[PDB]
C-alpha cells in the first residue's frame, strides 16, 4: 500500500548513512536533503497516481470489458462555423477563451474556446470546436443557435452551427452503472419461469402473463390486449419464447377465458331505518368491483367474499347470506372471475 | 468559504499547498477539491484538449477552501462538481426586483418603487453572484427602519435625516449610509471615500469590503 | 428486523383508469425493496404481541374501503410504504444497506404519491390519508438531494 | 386579512400604465384573487356551522350524529325540521301514542 | 366550504396569472415560480382540510355542550382476588381500605388497591375481596394469575391469585362509541320504552353488556360489566341513578345473569404450506378467545359475523375457515351469555 512522504525520506536518509560515509550533514537547506526531497515527492505523486487508477479500476474497470459505456459529466461541445464579408487578408488571432453568446434571449447558454486559432492569409470560412461552460444536459442546444461572438470584428459576418450539439452528457451514480449490468446478467437467463415471464413481457403489448407448469407441458396465456388476446400476438410470442423455453420439452400458448358469476345476496342491518336506494347501490357496486378485481386462477373462497362484504361497516351489518350461493366455485387455471349478475337484498 | 488562484507557468501543485497552507502535506486533498487528473497541473493547453474538465493549465482558475473547510468530505464534493458556481451559491440565489433600474432612483424613500422582471422565457427573473449583494442593499437602503411586517429594526433613517445641508447633517448621513451598510455580516467594513455638496443636493461615494 | 421487533398491523399491511394531469407513474421495485420484501414475507424477523398507536396512517388507509373500492392505488400506497420503510431501517441500523439505492429509486416515489394523491383528493372520506401523505411528499425531497452526498460521506 | 396591504413596501401594488404587460401585476392579483376567494369560503361556512343553515353534506353529519338518517330524495329544508321533531318526539301516553300515528298514516 | 386538491388549485391560479401576459408559461419542475405556486396551492389545501377537521370538531363539541353528555374518561380496571391463609382463622381479622396488590411478573408492574374494607370471619379459610387499578388503560388487563403478592408483611397469608382476567380496562372512548351513545339518549327522552330504559340502565359508566326483557305486567334488566359479573353495588347503583326513567305504573327489577357455553372448532388452510405449526394456532385461538370474550347479553354469537372477526387477518395468508360444528347461528336467551369455553384449532 501507498507510503506517506515522510517514510520514503527516512528510509532514504538511513540507506545514504548506511552506504554513504561522505555525507553526514542533513540540515534544510542541503543540496543533498533536497535532493532526496525531490526524489521523495515525485515518488509520493506516483503512488498517488497508482492509487488513482486502482480507484477507477475497482469502481469501473472490471465492468468496462463488457458491453456498457460510462459517463464523466464531460461538458458539450460542438463544431462552429464563422464566415467574413470579404476574404481576409492578415493572418487574424483568435484567443483561447473567446466567449460565443447566444443570440437567442431564451437561451443563457454560454460556449469558450479551449486552444487559440490562426485564421488562414486568404480563407473566407473556417471552422473551429467550442465547448460550453455548463456541464450536464441543460448545455445541449438547438441548431442554429449560436450567431453572436463576444470579440466582434468588422470582418467577420456572422457565426452558425450547421450541427447540433449531441455530446451533451451527465453522470450518475455508481449504483446506476451497477443496476443496468444486473439486468443484463439477470436477463441472459434462460429455460425458467421468472426468465419466461421477462421474455414475454420484452414484447410490446404483453401484460399480465401467467405461466402454468407441468411435467408434461407448459401452457402460457395472457390477456394483455384489452383484455383479449389475438391470433397474431400468439405467432409472433410462440416464436420470440422458442430461445426461452426448455430443450426437450412441449411449450403451448393458449388464451383466456372467463367465468361470470350470478349471486343473489342478502344483508340484514341492525338500523332499518338507515335503509336506501344509495345504501344498496353502493353495496351491489362494492360486490360487483370486488368480484371484478381477481387473480388469475383464484378460486372464489365464499369466505372471502364474506369477510369483504362484511368489512364495509361492522354496525351496520348484522347477519349475511347467499340464496344462489351454495359453496366456493373452484376455477380451471386459465378461467377469471368476472360478474355477470349480482343482486341485493336488504332485510 | 474560499479562496481563488490561477496556475502559473510551470508551477507544480506541490507548491500551492504550501505557499497557502504552510505544509506541502496538503496537497493531496487539495486536488479533489478541483476534482483534477493525475496531471493535476499541465502547462500546454493542447495537452488540455486531452479531456478539458478534468484538468487545470496554465491561466486556468483554481479553488483553494479553507484549513477548517480542507478535510471535509462534502466542501470536497461540493467543490469538485459546481466550479464558478461557487460564487453563486455561496452569495446565494434571489428573484430579480430591479426591473425598473432607470425609474427606482427617481423616488427613493417612496413605496411601491420596486416590481418584479422577465429575463429568459416564462419565468421570473432571477439574481445572483455580486449583483445580488448590490440589490439587497440598495433595497436595504431605500427601506425604512420599521415598515417590513416581520424582523423590524431593518432599514434605515434615510427618510428622516433631510436638513440643511449644514456638515454635520452630512456626517450624520454618512453614518446613518454606513451603519445600514455594515449591518450585513457577509460585509466587512465600509468607508467613505467621498462626500460633496450642490447646493440642495447630496452627494458621495462608499466603498464596501465584500468578503473574497 | 435485526435489532427490534415491528407492530403485527404493520408486517400484515406490508407482506400483501384515472389520470393526473401533472404525473404518470411507473411501477418500479427498488433495489432496496426488492431484498427488503423478501425478508418481511418470510418469517425471520421479530415481531410484538400487541398493538398501539392508533393514529398512524396504516390503521388510516385500513379503516377506509380503499381496498376494494380502488385496489389499483390501495396497491401503490403499499409500494410507497414499502420504500418508505426500507430508507428508515438503514440510517438506524444495518448500514451495509447502503449504497443499494439511488435518486432515481426515491425520485419516482413522489410521481407515485403525488399520482396516487390526485385520486385521493376526489373522494374526501380518504382526507385523513391525504393530510398524511403531502407531509412525506416533501420529506423525500429531501433526502433525494442528499442520498448521493451522504453516500460519498459513509 | 389583506395581501396588498400587510406587506414589503416596495412590490408595486398596482399595474404599470406606461406598458402592455406587466407580470408582476398578474402575479400578485392571481395571488390576491386565490387568497380572496378563500377567504370567501372562510366567511360562507358561517352556515355550514350551524344546524339552522347547514346544507349538502355537514346536513347529513347533523342527521348521523342526532341519529336522524336521510331518507332517500329528502330536501334539507324538511330534513331539518324532521330532526327538530324527532329529537323532540313525545310518545308514552295513550294520546300521545295514537298522535303518533301522523306518522304511520 | 368544499375540499380542493392541490392540483386544482395550482391549475386555477395559473390560469388566472396567464391573463393579460404570455411571459410566464413555462412551467417545468426546475422553475422556481412552480415551486412557489405549488408551495401556496400545498398551504391552501391544507388550509381546506384543518377547516373541515375543526368543522367536525366544533360540531362534537356543540353537542357535549347542548347536552352535557360529556365523554367518558379513563376507566379504570378492577376485578376480584383470592387471599390464602396458612391455616384457618383464630379472630375476626380485618383489611383496610386501600390496601396495596402487586404482581411479582416483571413483565406487569401495574398496582392495585382497595377501596371498601372487609372483615374475615374467624375459622374462614378463604375470602374473596375487590381491588381497583391504580393505572387506567390496557395495562390493567392483565392475564390470569397475575396477582402473585400482597405488597406487604403477608404474616398470615400465604399466596394470592386470581382466577379471571381484567377486562374492564378499556381506552378513551372513540367518536363512533359516542354517537352511538348519543343517538341512544336523543331516542331515550321518551320514557316508558325499551330503548329509553336501555338508556336509563346504561348511564352508569361501568356498565357495558345491558338488555330489557319484557311481559305482561312486569320489566326485568339484565345487565353485566365487561367481565361478566353483576355486583350488589352497581345494583344499588342502578336503582338509585334509574329513577328518573323507571316506568311509573310497573315494577322493575334489576337482576340475572348466566354464562353460557359452546365449544367452537374450525378448520383452517394457510396460503403457506410452510409455517403451519401450533405458534400461529396459539394466536388464533387467543385472538378467537378475544372476540369471543367481548360479546355482551343484547349480542348473539353469529357464523358470518365470527368469520369476519377471524378473517380480520389477511386473505392472502388464510385463504378458507370454515366450522366442523357449528353450522347455524345460536339464538342467546335473553338472561344468558355467550361466551368461550374451552377452544380446540387445528389445521385439518
Amino acid at each position: 500500500k501507498t507510503r506517506k512522504l515522510t517514510n520514503i525520506l527516512s528510509k532514504l536518509i538511513d540507506k545514504t548513512m548506511a552506504g554513504t560515509s561522505k555525507i553526514t550533514d542533513f540540515t534544510p537547506g542541503s543540496a543533498s536533503r533536497s535532493l532526496l526531497e525531490a526524489v521523495s515527492l515525485e515518488i509520493e505523486q506516483f503512488y498517488i497516481l497508482t492509487k488513482e487508477n486502482i480507484d477507477w479500476g475497482i469502481q469501473e474497470g472490471i465492468i468496462e470489458a463488457f458491453d456498457f459505456q460510462k459517463r464523466q459529466s464531460k461538458r458539450a461541445y460542438g463544431d462552429v462555423t464563422i464566415q467574413f464579408y470579404q476574404p481576409l487578408d492578415m493572418r487574424m488571432y483568435i484567443p483561447a477563451g473567446t466567449t460565443f453568446t447566444s443570440t437567442r434571449q431564451e437561451y443563457p447558454q454560454q460556449f469558450e474556446t479551449l486552444v487559440d486559432y490562426y485564421a488562414e492569409p486568404d480563407s473566407t470560412e473556417i471552422v473551429v470546436e467550442v465547448y460550453c461552460k455548463e456541464t450536464g444536459v441543460a448545455g445541449n442546444v438547438p441548431e442554429g443557435t449560436i450567431n453572436t461572438i463576444a470579440s466582434g470584428s468588422s470582418l467577420i459576418r456572422s457565426v452558425n452551427n450547421e450541427y447540433s450539439f449531441n455530446t451533451g452528457t451527465k453522470e450518475e451514480s455508481q449504483e446506476d452503472f451497477k443496476r443496468r449490468f444486473h439486468s443484463f446478467v439477470e436477463s441472459r437467463g434462460r429455460a425458467t419461469n421468472k426468465s419466461v415471464r421477462y421474455g414475454a413481457l420484452q414484447i410490446p403489448d404483453v401484460e399480465g402473463v401467467y405461466v402454468y407448469e407441468e411435467t408434461g407441458h407448459i401452457t402460457v396465456f395472457a390477456h394483455d390486449r384489452n383484455g383479449n388476446l389475438s391470433d397474431t400476438l400468439k405467432e409472433d410470442i410462440i416464436d420470440a419464447l422458442q430461445d426461452y423455453r426448455p430443450s426437450g420439452i412441449m411449450l403451448d400458448v393458449t388464451g383466456v377465458e372467463k367465468e361470470e358469476v350470478n349471486v343473489s345476496a342478502t344483508v340484514t342491518i341492525s338500523n332499518k331505518s338507515r335503509i336506501g336506494d344509495t345504501l344498496q347501490k353502493h353495496i351491489e357496486s362494492v360486490i360487483r368491483s370486488y368480484l371484478n378485481n381477481l387473480k388469475t386462477s383464484d378460486d372464489l373462497i365464499i369466505t372471502d367474499l364474506i369477510q369483504a362484504i362484511m368489512n364495509i361497516d361492522d354496525v351496520l351489518i348484522y347477519d349475511v347470506s347467499f340464496d344462489n350461493l351454495d359453496e366456493n366455485i373452484i376455477v380451471p387455471p386459465q378461467g377469471i372471475i368476472r360478474a355477470g349478475e349480482i343482486k341485493v337484498e336488504l332485510k | 468559504r474560499f479562496k481563488k488562484h490561477v496556475v502559473q507557468h510551470e508551477e507544480t501543485m506541490q507548491a500551492i499547498a504550501q505557499r497557502y497552507y504552510g505544509d506541502v502535506s496538503y496537497w493531496i486533498d487539495l486536488v479533489e477539491h478541483n476534482n483534477l487528473k493525475y496531471p493535476y497541473l499541465v502547462e500546454t493547453d493542447e495537452e488540455k484538449m486531452k479531456d478539458p474538465e478534468r484538468l487545470a493549465s496554465t491561466g486556468d482558475t483554481l479553488i483553494i477552501p479553507i484549513e477548517s473547510d480542507l478535510t471535509d468530505v462534502s466542501a470536497k464534493e461540493i467543490n469538485s462538481r459546481d466550479k464558478d458556481v461557487l460564487v453563486e451559491l455561496a452569495l446565494g440565489r434571489d428573484l430579480n426586483i430591479t426591473a425598473d433600474e432607470k425609474y427606482f432612483n427617481e423616488h427613493g424613500t417612496s413605496d411601491n418603487i420596486l416590481a418584479f422582471s422577465t429575463n429568459g422565457n416564462g419565468d421570473l427573473d432571477t439574481v445572483k453572484g455580486i449583483d445580488n449583494m448590490k440589490q439587497q442593499l440598495q433595497a436595504r437602503l431605500l427601506t425604512p427602519r420599521g415598515s417590513l411586517m416581520l424582523h423590524p429594526n431593518y432599514g434605515s433613517d434615510l427618510h428622516n435625516l433631510f436638513g440643511l445641508n449644514i456638515p454635520e447633517q452630512a456626517t450624520l448621513i454618512e453614518m446613518e449610509v454606513l451603519r445600514t451598510l455594515t449591518s450585513d455580516n457577509r460585509v466587512k467594513s465600509a468607508n467613505l471615500i467621498d462626500w460633496k455638496i450642490q447646493g440642495n443636493v447630496y452627494s458621495g461615494q462608499f466603498s464596501v469590503e465584500i468578503k473574497s | 428486523n435485526n435489532f427490534i421487533p415491528q407492530p403485527q398491523g404493520l408486517l400484515r399491511f406490508l407482506n400483501t383508469s384515472f389520470v393526473s394531469k401533472f404525473y404518470t407513474p411507473q411501477l418500479q421495485l427498488s433495489e432496496l425493496a426488492k431484498k427488503v420484501l423478501t425478508n418481511i414475507k418470510t418469517d425471520d424477523i421479530p415481531v410484538l404481541e400487541r398493538e398501539f398507536n392508533d393514529n398512524t396512517i396504516i390503521h388510516k388507509a385500513n379503516d377506509t374501503l380503499l381496498k376494494v373500492q380502488a385496489p389499483r392505488m390501495y396497491m401503490i400506497l403499499q409500494s410507497i410504504v414499502l420504500e418508505a420503510y426500507a430508507i428508515v431501517n438503514c440510517f438506524v441500523e444495518n448500514p451495509s444497506s447502503l449504497k443499494y439505492l439511488t435518486e432515481e429509486d426515491v425520485s419516482i416515489t413522489r410521481e407515485n404519491l403525488n399520482y396516487v394523491a390526485d385520486y385521493l383528493g376526489n373522494y374526501d372520506d380518504y382526507n385523513s390519508v391525504v393530510l398524511d401523505l403531502r407531509d412525506l411528499d416533501l420529506c423525500f425531497s429531501a433526502i433525494e438531494l442528499q442520498l448521493p452526498l451522504i453516500k460519498k460521506e459513509a | 386579512a389583506n395581501f396588498l396591504k400587510n406587506l414589503h413596501p416596495l412590490l408595486r401594488r398596482d399595474r404599470n400604465k406606461k406598458d402592455n404587460q406587466d407580470p408582476n401585476f398578474a402575479l400578485i392579483d392571481a395571488l390576491n384573487e386565490e387568497m380572496n376567494q378563500v377567504e370567501k369560503d372562510a366567511i360562507e361556512s358561517k352556515l355550514q356551522s350551524s344546524l339552522k343553515t347547514s346544507t349538502s353534506e355537514y346536513l347529513d353529519k347533523f342527521g348521523d350524529w342526532f341519529g336522524v338518517y336521510r331518507k332517500t330524495d329528502e330536501k334539507d329544508d324538511v330534513y331539518r325540521a324532521r330532526i327538530i321533531k324527532y329529537l323532540l318526539l313525545k310518545r308514552g301516553t295513550n294520546n300521545a301514542i295514537i298522535d303518533a300515528i301522523k306518522d304511520y298514516l
